[PDB]
RNA sequence: UUCAAGAGGGCGUGAAACCGUUAAGAGGUAAACGGGUGGGGUCCGCGCAGUCCGCCCGGAGGAUUCAACCCGGCGGCGGGU
RNA sequence: CCGACCCGUCUUGAAACACGGACCAAGGAGUCUAACACGUGCGCGAGUCGGGGGCUCGCACGAAAGCCGCCGUGGCGCAA
RNA sequence: AAAAUGGAUGGCGCUGGAGCGUCGGGCCCAUACCCGGCCGUCGCCGGCAGUCGAGAGUGGACGGGAGCGGCGGGGGCGGCGCGCGCGCGCGCCCGCCCCCGGAGCCCCGCGGACGCUACGCCGCGACGAGUAGGAGGGCCGCUGCGGUGAGCCUUGAAGCCUAGGGCGCGGGCCCGGGUGGAGCCGCCGCAGGUGCAGAUCUUGGUGGUAGUAGCAAAUAUUCAAACGAGA
């Protein structure tokens, strides 16, 4: 039921959007895992450039 | 902040702000944008005209990178370069006439909205407009095309 | 003997009783604390004769004497000597009252000093 | 016995409804209620006078340092030729 | 002594021969996200935003804080 | 001109009215009107960071000549105007003409309220019904986080009871006494599973009913002795 002079909108929520939500709470640990992998590779390839 | 709301002020008040003759029942008009032809015809003829129908041709697989032409006017042209340039021109009287690339600073077509001060500038751009080409020659400059 | 305050104007109170809630004489889930009635058929709201009276702002009390004791003094609550010495200069308008949680051995100290500085105490003999 | 059984084996504290007893008071228009007064009890404070306190001036009594003014040191405020 | 019919709710209209209600304690009912419109408050200003990622802290705090040829790939805006 | 429970000028009752009609003086009383006090809101382009007054644009710093006048103008009684100063006083016309680090009583142009938490203090004048509903102020309250009270406490915290003393229009709160046995609160900000009389509400418990209804289908018990506190 609309009213005085707003927008018309079409939101995409008529499915079951709620079993399938995704939290970005593991954002830092994801960063931390990478460094320790990114360091260690460059230690494995010792003098070779780290970038590649 | 719950403590700044108006549910913290309708305690005691029996109906929580929604009447006694008519009540906050579930979905009493429809559910969504239903009824543009039936029993909401008036909101959509009044505040949203052009909604129902169909018009125009169809372009099926449209790529918005082919159609790309960033625009600029003349007033906002001497700001692509620094201040050494515009001042060292009109000076030493050789016919300096500097060069201004627009495709460097992220612009392709040139437009003739404004005016510009009297120095004999040169311009390089892919496209031009009619009036823009005139104003430049009117001040004593030139226009140049590139690929 | 007793410390005289500065002035002692007469005091006048437009109402002396309290305002009880309605239908609290019948029942025990219902209390004496004022809650306003909001029904449609109700007659305290509609103000018939011979019924409960509702509090408005006309019963409001004069401002020269508001929060004023029968002795002319106004009240102030403490917990130690440190916040008592702030009353030295208003020793003829305001009085002191010691909290309920203070120990016996410390009340003696506070009284002993208030008596020096001429700061009246409205409960000088409690625990002993 | 234990500080404590007014902590006694489903024993921390221990509300209300509902009951038993004791103290007071009352009783033929069911009870309860609002405003206004009266009477009686329970407690608070009299004081077993409550005569409240403070400035300056006058009087009679006694008393011991300083200040008034000078000198020495110390500290601070202000100044503008 | 005078006054004075039981509360809630529907209703043009309730003391009702209109429904609910023996009594007490505890629980109990206008929320969270996503998008929009406007009003207010703060900051920068034809510009303004790092939210994704990377450089520094082992993370006691702190899964924070600071920083970036990323410094603008890009989005909203400056032209219909 | 006749109705069904006994029956209503409101009732008792009234006939030189306490009846019917026209009229007088006196009188009674509503939250209305008038006078006053107390509370809140609204309006004053209100007022006060420190000096002038209730009639109509005010103030000094400033040179060459100096007084008896000014202000030689409406039976209008006019903002402008005239006898509470106009040249007063002190030394010797001539001169002085300090003057409030304090004159002298209601304007002091030297700085200031006992008031000045300016989100404050003061003054005037008018108004106040209220459902659904909209807004504001809440030093009304409940649980927890960050800072802060050189906070409270086994010489007794929370909680609970109270013919006790008191405050606020109210929400609610502070003291006093008893019990009890270990933690709790006030201020500035933050946040929320935040305030019940009900919903044939949910869970538990308790009453009147009530020492009541009842312990009635199928023929039937009696006498003595024994164990045993006890039939
Ligand atoms: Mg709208
Ligand atoms: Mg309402
Ligand atoms: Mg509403
Ligand atoms: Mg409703
Ligand atoms: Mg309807
Ligand atoms: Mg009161
Ligand atoms: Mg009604
Ligand atoms: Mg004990
Ligand atoms: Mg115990
Ligand atoms: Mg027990
Ligand atoms: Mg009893
Ligand atoms: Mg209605
Ligand atoms: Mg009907
Ligand atoms: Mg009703
Ligand atoms: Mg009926
Ligand atoms: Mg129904
Ligand atoms: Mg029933
Ligand atoms: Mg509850
Ligand atoms: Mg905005
Ligand atoms: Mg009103
Ligand atoms: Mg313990
Ligand atoms: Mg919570
Ligand atoms: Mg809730
Ligand atoms: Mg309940
Ligand atoms: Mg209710
Ligand atoms: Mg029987
Ligand atoms: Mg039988």
């Amino acid at each position: 039921a609309p009213s005085r002079n707003g927008m018309i909108l079409k939101p995409h929520f008529h499915k079951d959007w709620q079993r399938r939500v995704a939290t970005w709470f593991n954002q830092p640990a994801r960063k931390i895992r990478r460094r320790k992998a990114r360091q260690a590779r460059a230690r494995r390839i010792a003098p070779r450039p780290a970038s590649g | 902040p719950s403590r700044l709301r108006k549910t913290r002020k309708l305690r005691g008040h029996v109906s929580h702000g929604h009447g006694r003759i008519g009540k906050h029942r579930k979905h009493p008009g429809g559910r969504g944008n239903a009824g543009g032809m039936h029993h909401h015809r008036i909101n959509f003829d009044k505040y949203h005209p052009g909604y129902f129908g169909k018009v125009g041709m169809r372009h099926y697989h449209l790529k918005r990178n082919q159609s790309f032409c960033p625009t600029v006017n003349l007033d906002k042209l001497w700001t692509l370069v620094s201040e050494q340039t515009r001042v060292n021109a009109a000076k030493n009287k050789t016919g300096a006439a500097p060069i201004i690339d627009v495709v460097r600073s992220g612009y392709y077509k040139v437009l003739g909205k404004g005016k510009l001060p009297k120095q004999p500038v040169i311009v390089k751009a892919k496209f031009f407009s009619r009036r823009a080409e005139e104003k430049i020659k009117g001040v004593g400059g030139a226009c140049v095309l590139v690929a | 003997a007793a410390l005289r305050p500065l002035v002692k104007p007469k005091i006048v109170k437009k109402r002396t009783k309290k305002f009880i809630r309605h239908q609290s004489d019948r029942y025990v889930k219902i209390k004496r604390n004022w809650r306003k009635p909001r029904g449609i058929d109700n007659r305290v709201r509609r103000r018939f004769k011979g019924q409960i009276l509702m509090p408005n702002i006309g019963y409001g009390s004069n401002k020269k004497t508001k929060h004023m004791l029968p002795s002319g003094f106004r009240k102030f609550l403490v917990h130690n000597v440190k916040e008592l010495e702030v009353l030295l200069m208003c020793n003829k308008s305001y009085c002191a009252e010691i909290a309920h949680n203070v120990s016996s051995k410390n009340r003696k100290a506070i009284v002993e000093r208030a008596a020096q500085l001429a700061i009246r105490v409205t409960n000088p003999n409690a625990r002993l």
